């Protein structure tokens, strides 16, 4: 009732009760809780990871996982905090089953969260990590903060060079702005918009798209962790997407660049009613092409402040950034310090696998544990016309095919549904029309349809393509739930099919699911 | 279980297929056509491998060769004018070459090069095309075949001997699980 | 007396109509045959002229990427399958980006191009050629337009305004001397 | 008449008389005597770069070229010396007209030859090198030359790394094996066959060619002072010659190899009666393609003594070549130093054109200064038959060429005549027949026309091919005398066009001349 240890430190009377755990503490304290829990300021204030809870909250649930930081919690004086068992954990915590990666992510013990001294807990490979922040990063959101609340919506630019400290930037840029709550009779909560412009590791959303998120509760997870906000009181909802259908956004600058200008639209017409501030977070070039591509966004967006993660970077990114800024005429530029194994791409991979096992409908999201092989596939018609056929063909990016390799590429393969808004759109290609064969959509340019006709539903993945009866059809499956799907009369819908990096986990996951509980697995190529 | 190894093509049989298409010669005016044809169909699979994502280096650079090879001996208003030839020729030794020498790396190129057991002409061939005036369509052209045994020899040699109905969901009492893929 | 400078062109009227025939548009069914023709004319004696010895790098790049756009809209039985397009485009920029670094050199290789004023698309596209996966034929294609304007300003634009009686001993009575090459 | 002085040294009474300078000197001295001169031992013993002259000898011609390392002299205990005007130097210092380059090569006095005194002498830009030997040098060369005194016609085979001294080792050596005299009663001299395999800085025969050639006096003098040795008393004749076509052998290793062994054959031929020694310089390859020729070509000639001038070589060539040499199971390997402006380029090119104004006749070789331009053309017949026209058509190496760029792409070039000994060297190629257009003969492979079929007959150099008329024919000028160019029935000659490095300097030959005494010139762009 005293527990003291060099990571986390004392505490008072810790009262055990059904599951949960009713901790009181007389004096400022930290603690370093792993795994999954939710806290409710019973009395008093504490601070995690940005967020600040004070009595009158709703429970707030946190994910920690074993990857990234471990979100410190700040306890100040006279409080007494209530700990929580997070439920929909469970389902996730299964997903090991079906890859060894998602088993060493949380704590090996007998609860849902385990409390840490030091090195009492953290098991074999610890690398147990911690979330710190210099003074500097503090002091500066100190200042955007209260610049902003004697102004309107700000527009916060954050850049740097690879493994500088962007997103976690962001993230307790994000809670703070949030949160605050300075002294105007607490305001509740102030909602918050997220424009992702990157691919690579995006954040609240699947890999290979871009996308604006508005949250209304503190930001508390890592990416993997909701890859797939509900689409369309509803803490974080997604208002458009858009596939690029890669990794990397040097493919087509043009089309990343209207898409980030389809997206900020839209947040103008939003932000127009009610201030809102938005945060947005950029790639991780710094030459080339990418410093173009920087350039141009801020010329775009108009960014109120840029914040460039790196004080020691390149003169030639850093002036060239300056410039662009100077343009404006008038934009705040600053720099901060970075503070510099799990590689992005098993990250990336990770997020993918996630979206894909998302059940289709507390807290937060819940997850079907499932395998995708035993999951029933969505029987689509190739056969019919366009009122009764239901995927108005198949489009290719950035790279063409001849009709025969079709069928064999795209099979296994991840695509994207987009749904045709405006007829505008396919306005320049051979559309097929009533009609064995794929509705293959020749496009000879290989651009990618426009942004301002289309918007992403989802992704989908294949699972067979079977073109040799009288009923062309394609089992493929997906995370979206029935009430979308079906309200779209199959005549604005078509298949997208880029890069998006096979996706080899599915394959292997059946075999994996069958092992762990205790044959001609196409593409996996068996050692013995 | 780390002995799962992906790969771009559905199963064994169609490899050695693509295999067989490449290496007519080995592996046994009309005739001719239809080896032609063959060849021209084995380049686009492996063209639609590499999109898909992970696929031996070694593949990769027959193919290259192979194209260009058809392209050369192709009459009939369209045999690329000479230097059209030349060029895809001298692409497709850059890429073999630097692949070979950038996989058994830790030394100097020739260094490696001796290592591996690639004769350094080939070495030569690949610098002198990149910095300097493209080489002649004849030393393209018997070092290209050359390059074909040679490739032979070190990778495909080993693999195997030579002899509104429109969304309706499945019936969940017709449906069996099986692997991805299969239908 | 320095001011000497050797040409494989013989003189400059040649060079001029090289130009036109290469960019019809800025100089100036059958017409189109008539075009192409002439382009492959080009293309050639450019050939030509590299093996005499000494000409201008922007000139060799010109003729190798004119020699890839040629091939790849070539219909009849011969337009390279697809495969091999792709490798020509490649080779034709390594050599030529490869070439105007190297030229300006004393860095890295952006901050050359930028201090040249060669667009770092360029130098990415040359980059991941040679080492990774050859880009895909709409990227090659449009590129390879723009490199051929971006020439057009940095050289082409420049050259000018725009509008047992078998060996007999020549009679020492009738020869009047002249330079090597005229008759 | 006791001149004295840091480089040369003291001397004695010195006789003007008519012209020449009867030197005595009563004690060992060196002198270091710069342009054209002849040496006629009176009474004595004198050695001039690696040779030894006594009383009983001939007058030796010796051009010492400022570019160089000036030839020392040096005298034994009481000796009398004669030195003599060489005669024929003054045609060669008149080519001074026809290029800059050919100026700033001799002594910019009055007379033909200038003795020196430590800065006397050597005009603005001295740069007045030395010719000197590491003791190591002398001693390997005192082993080899006994050990041959006692055995057969040995083969000496010359390697290493460029500018190491290969060359002047080669010198030295061949020198010192024709005079030596050791004391069988001076068995006056020992004739000395030299096989050249260096394409590109040659000796003893113009850029381009490889040749074998048989020396009866001591070779004090360097390459671009006799290029073209008469074809077939006698001081230096040419045995056998082939045209490569290039300065790289690097173009068809094939053809090279073989080229090797035909001359190499010759050799063993002459060798068999009377004993010969053969000195072998090759070229300045130690990496990749140029290793592996080295060692083949220490295979086929099976040398008897290997001397590589390097002693710090890297220890892959070293290594790769001693493996070759012990594969003959006996081949003695030695290392020796190196000792390490006129860069080959413009050294190889003042060869070629001292090659072209060589007179058609150490003492030596007559020159002609009479511009190329001025020069009465061979006038060659392209219209009748396999006997009434001359040339039997053109050959192209390692590239080819549409019928109508030919006519261009061939004028004003250097190309070679060469001479068809056996019908069974056209033996696979569509041979023109009685027949307006180039008879060129269509040669798909590439491959140079066989060495053992077929013998080069000196270069020539076309100024002008007129097809448009009614007699097509081809203006060209070679060195060859008339007697030859007559005696061959014209049947049987082609003439073989490859690189050659096109000769610019002869274009602007006919300008400096004009000039200098003191309108289109095709390729020629004059800057103003
Ligand atoms: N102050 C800090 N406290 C805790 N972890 C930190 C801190 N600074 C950096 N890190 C670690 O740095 C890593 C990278 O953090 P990010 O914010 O994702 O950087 P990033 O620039 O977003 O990386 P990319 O380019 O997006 S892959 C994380 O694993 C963090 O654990
Ligand atoms: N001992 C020496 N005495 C005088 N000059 C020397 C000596 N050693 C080297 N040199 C100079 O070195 C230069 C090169 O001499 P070479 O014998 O031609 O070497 P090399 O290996 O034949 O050069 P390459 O490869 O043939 S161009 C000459 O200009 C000589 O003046
Ligand atoms: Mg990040
Ligand atoms: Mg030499």
């Amino acid at each position: 009732m005293h527990h003291s240890s060099f990571q986390p430190n004392n505490s008072n009377f810790q009262r055990k009760a059904g599951g949960r755990l009713v901790l009181s503490t007389p004096d400022v304290e930290r603690f370093v809780i792993l795994g999954n829990y939710g806290v409710k300021v019973h009395q008093g204030e504490v601070t995690i990871a940005g967020a600040t809870l004070t009595p009158i909250d709703d429970v707030q649930w946190v994910h920690a996982p074993h990857c990234h930081a471990l979100p410190v919690l700040r306890t100040a004086n006279d409080t007494v905090i209530e700990l929580l068992p997070c439920p929909t954990a469970q389902g996730l915590r299964e997903l090991a089953r079906l890859n060894p990666l998602f088993g060493r992510l949380w704590n090996e013990t007998s609860d849902t969260f385990q409390i840490i001294y030091t090195s009492a807990d953290a098991p074999k490979r610890t690398s147990l990590r911690e979330l710190a922040s210099h003074p500097a990063w503090n002091k500066k959101i100190s200042e955007l903060l209260t610049s902003t609340r004697r102004k309107p919506s700000p527009i916060l630019f954050i850049c740097g060079p690879k493994s500088s400290g962007k997103s976690t930037f962001g993230r307790l840029l994000t809670n703070r702005l949030m949160t605050d709550r300075a002294g105007h009779k607490s305001r509740s909560w102030k909602p918050v918009m997220v424009l992702d412009l990157d691919p690579g590791q995006p954040e609240f959303s699947p890999p290979g798209v871009v996308s604006l998120t508005k949250l209304r509760r503190p930001n508390l997870a890592p990416p993997f962790c909701h890859p797939g906000l509900s689409f369309g009181n509803e803490g974080m909802t997604t208002v458009r997407m858009h596939a690029i259908a890669s990794v990397t956004p040097a493919l087509d600058p043009a089309h990343f660049i209207a898409c980030a200008r389809d997206l900020f639209a839209y947040y103008r017409r939003s932000a127009s009613q009610e201030n809102i501030p938005l945060v947005v977070n950029t790639p991780g070039w710094i030459q080339g092409t990418g410093l173009d591509l920087l350039a141009e966004l801020i010329a775009v967006l108009r960014p109120t402040e840029v914040l460039y993660m790196s004080e020691d970077g390149p003169e030639e990114t850093v002036s060239a950034l300056r410039e662009a800024c100077a343009s404006s005429s008038t934009i705040p530029f600053t720099m901060l310090p970075s503070q510099p194994s799990w590689t992005p791409a098993t990250l990336r991979s990770m997020a993918m696998q996630s979206y894909f096992h998302l059940s289709p409908f507390g807290p937060g999201c819940e997850w079907n544990p499932t395998p995708l092989t035993h999951l029933c596939p969505w029987r689509v018609r190739l056969a019919g016309r366009p009122d009764e056929r239901g995927v108005l063909g198949i489009v290719c990016y950035d790279h063409q095919y001849a009709p025969e390799l079709v069928s064999d590429a795209i099979n296994g393969m991840v695509m994207g549904l987009v749904r045709i808004e405006k007829k505008e759109a396919l306005r320049g290609l051979a559309v097929p029309g009533d009609t064995p064969l794929l509705p293959l959509i020749p496009n000879p340019t290989g651009s990618p349809l426009s942004p301002q006709y289309t918007s992403l539903v989802g992704l989908v993945l294949i699972r067979g393509v079977s073109l040799t009866a009288s009923n062309p059809e394609l089992h493929l499956l997906t995370p979206v739930p029935p009430s979308v799907l079906h309200s779209f009369r199959g005549d604005e819908l078509v298949l997208v099919a880029g890069k998006f990096d096979a996706p080899t986990w599915a394959y292997v996951e059946g075999l994996y699911w069958k092992s762990n509980s205790k044959d001609e697995v196409p593409w996996v190529e068996m050692l013995h | 279980m780390v002995q799962y190894i992906f790969t771009p093509w559905r199963n064994r049989a169609e490899l050695l297929a693509v295999r067989a298409q490449f290496y007519p010669e080995h592996t046994s005016f009309q005739d001719d056509e239809h080896i032609r044809s063959e060849k021209q169909k084995a380049v686009a699979r492996v063209s639609m491998w590499m999109q898909r994502g992970g696929c031996p280096h070694m593949v990769e650079s027959t193919a290259l060769l192979v194209a260009a090879i058809l392209s050369d001996e192709a009459q009939g208003s369209g045999a690329a004018g000479g230097y059209a030839v030349r060029a895809a020729y001298s692409a497709a030794f850059s890429r073999f070459v630097t692949g070979l020498l950038d996989s058994h790396q830790d030394q100097s190129m020739y260094d490696v090069a001796k290592a591996v057991g690639l004769p350094a002409a080939f070495v030569e061939l690949r610098h002198q095309a990149t910095h300097e005036q493209l080489p002649s369509l004849t030393r393209l052209r018997s070092a290209a075949r050359r390059a074909l045994e040679w490739i032979w020899w070190y990778y495909w040699k080993g693999l195997g001997p030579v002899d509104q109905s429109g969304w309706v969901l499945y019936d969940e009492k017709e449906w069996v699980p099986k692997p991805i893929g299969i239908v």
